[PDB]
RNA sequence: ACCCACUCGGCACCUUACGAGAAAUCAAAGUCUUUGGGUUCUGGGGGGAGUAUGGUCGCAAGGCUGAAACUUAAAGGAAUUGACGGAAGGGCACCACCAGGAGUGGAGCCUGCGGCUUAAUUUGACCAACACGGGGAAACUCACCAGGUCCAGACACAAUAAGGAUUGACAGAUUGAGAGCUCUUUCUUGAUUUUGUGGGUGGUGGUGCAUGGCCGUUCUUAGUUGGUGGAGUGAUUUGUCUGCUUAAUUGCGAUAACGAACGAGACCUUAACCUACUAAAUAGUGGUGCUAGCAUUUGCUGGUUAUCCACUUCUUAGAGGGACUAUCGGUUUCAAGCCGAUGGAAGUUUGAGGCAAUAACAGGUCUGUGAUGCCCUUAGACGUUCUGGGCCGCACGCGCGCUACACUGACGGAGCCAGCGAGUCUAACCUUGGCCGAGAGGUCUUGGUAAUCUUGUGAAACUCCGUCGUGCUGGGGAUAGAGCAUUGUAAUUAUUGCUCUUCAACGAGGAAUUCCUAGUAAGCGCAAGUCAUCAGCUUGCGUUGAUUACGUCCCUGCCCUUUGUACACAC
């Protein structure tokens, strides 16, 4: 059986990669000049979610992370 | 016959070689005479048993203990 | 003229070679490496070629004498084994024929194959391919086509590597898609990986002409082999055979063979016989003993071992018996056997199978296999999954089949009989019964892991009584339209079932060709396999049940012997 060569009508794709930012201290957590320090981001409500859940935060809403949820940053 | 089925025994090996498949075929009748199960002895090996023979008496002798 | 005994010369024969020969064979072809009686002629691998030329003879045809160039690895002799023969002799087969039966080939449809078409219409196979691959493919199967993911890239090494090496992701583009596949801003996890280098693993990728295993075929036949001995320089041969006989290399026998082996037979399974044994609410019968239901000076039935006693004829399965061609009559190298009749359940090895030698085929299968060598491929994969499509595609040709062409029938009512099976609790299998529905089916339950229930599978052909009335007709039901259900995520290219409607060829089929000898052909259905659904297929089972023949070698072939061969890739 003769098999011919496969020619491809659309250009091969990459695959995606991790970005590379080295912000992982910078947006995470605040120091006043005294010292006390408040998490600044939200808490999921499903205790599921873990008490460093850091949900994350987008244009209209705000991303879980972990849970996957969806929340407002203007509620 | 059936006597295949009751005395030859068969195996069959593959060995995987360099240059391909050889395959082994090991076949063995085992003597009927051997063994406590089954026929004893092949089909047709009719063994006759031997007469005793005796002389015969002429008088007749009546015997009383 | 005959007979007998001789003898010389001659044409020759028979046996065997002591001898010779490569052998066939030879009384010379002996007296030859132990080579010498005399003498003439001829040859030096096969062709070119008895040709060319010269000479010579001939009226001519031609004869006699007679090269070379060049070409070529064999040509040739005798014998062996096989194969083949429009060779002979003897046997045999319904995959041969005769006498026939049923047909197929003609029709419509189903299915497989080729060819065309197609993105693909995956593919193997050409007596011994073509309802075969258990190949009845919606998804899967799948191997093909258009695309989408994923690594399920083990291990070793090196590099990146404190947020990194890495993944995973709601929504919005996007994609057939609620695949974060790729992205749009940015969160989770954390030395599990990424990248590269070796290497590895998969592959229904190729090679069945590299292989194993299995299967088919040669070949349904009777055939095959060594030990010792005999023959031959040897390959080989005899054993293993003239005749008769057998289904049989089965035997009687003959015999430079003797004594053995495999195959055949024997054996095993199944099918028939057993009023013999052992017994059985998972099989039955009787007593109706028990109540009893219906008709009546006694029949048919109901519930019948937790209502009850018996008892195995029928059923079941264990141990057994039974047939060994028994007896008889004939015939025979009167032996192996064969032909009739009588008994017997059974007398073609009683029927049918299973198993089944040596040697082989470039027979089929790498697409059954985590059987496999080699080659190729391996991250945009020939790996694996997911969506959709194809495998089914139709000017056509062919092979298995199904349904028919009608009155030995169709239709309607009624009668009403098998055997082989299979079946769920690791999940929905076989389904009784009641209810609903024209139907197909639906629902509520029951029993059955089964000699217990489905199931007495109350199958079909068939039978009886009626409608039809020789009209392609009320035969035939292809094609097509509408609706109702079931299986399945999914039914369109219509899965299948049901109802109504449409109602085509087909009036018995050219050449040609298949199968079969008794419970067999043929008709008829049923169960199982494949199966969620789907039989017009297969494997088995039973019901009904012929005609013809107990033969031959004419055709097609098979076996043995002899014979010829310039064949051995074997006519
Ligand atoms: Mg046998
Ligand atoms: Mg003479
Ligand atoms: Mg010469
Ligand atoms: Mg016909
Ligand atoms: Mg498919
Ligand atoms: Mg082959
Ligand atoms: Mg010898
Ligand atoms: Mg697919
Ligand atoms: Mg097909
Ligand atoms: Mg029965
Ligand atoms: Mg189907
Ligand atoms: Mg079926
Ligand atoms: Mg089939």
């Amino acid at each position: 059986k003769k098999r011919k060569k496969k020619v491809y009508t659309t250009p091969k794709k990459i695959k995606h990669k991790h970005k590379k930012v080295k912000l992982a201290v910078l947006s995470y957590y605040k120091v006043d000049a005294e010292g006390k320090v408040t998490k600044l981001r939200r808490e999921c409500s499903n205790p599921t979610c873990g008490a460093g859940v850091f949900l994350a935060n987008h244009k209209d809403r705000l991303y879980c992370g972990k849970c996957h949820s969806v929340y407002k940053v203007n509620a | 016959g059936q006597p295949v089925n009751d005395f030859i025994d068969t195996a069959t090996r593959h060995v995987l070689m360099r240059q391909g498949v050889l395959g082994i075929k090991v076949k063995i009748m085992r003597d009927p005479a051997k063994s406590r199960t089954g026929p004893k002895a092949l089909p047709d090996a009719v063994t006759i048993i031997e007469p005793k023979e005796e002389e015969p008496i002429l008088a007749p002798s009546v015997k009383d203990y």
